[PDB]
């Protein structure tokens, strides 16, 4: 039971670590989308390729 | 070693997701280089007059 507990605990910790890294990436993309909503939609942008 | 492979089979799918993570990083590096440098559609050239 201790061997099974250690294995399943390691699997759950690995899943939480990948979820945290993907959450950081999704938060960066959401910050970019919020900036594009503020500048593209609510105004007119002079930035090239933005 | 065959015996080590046989007992490594009992640990599940850790190396599949390690390989998936490293493959994602490898694709991401080429994506980074392509988004930085390949921004122009055509290959312009300088005239021979300088």
């Amino acid at each position: 039971i201790d061997r099974l507990i250690t294995g399943r605990l390691q699997s759950l910790q690995t899943y939480v670590t990948q979820q945290l890294i993907r959450a950081a990436e999704i938060r960066a993309s959401a910050n970019l989308a919020a900036t594009k909503m503020s500048e593209c939609v609510l105004g007119q942008s002079k930035r090239v390729d933005f | 070693s065959t015996e080590c492979s046989n007992l490594l089979l009992q640990y599940g799918s850790f190396c599949t997701q390690l390989k998936r993570a490293l493959t994602g990083i490898a694709v991401e590096q080429d994506k980074n280089t392509q988004e930085v440098f390949a921004q122009v559609k055509q290959i312009y050239k300088t005239p021979p007059i300088k």
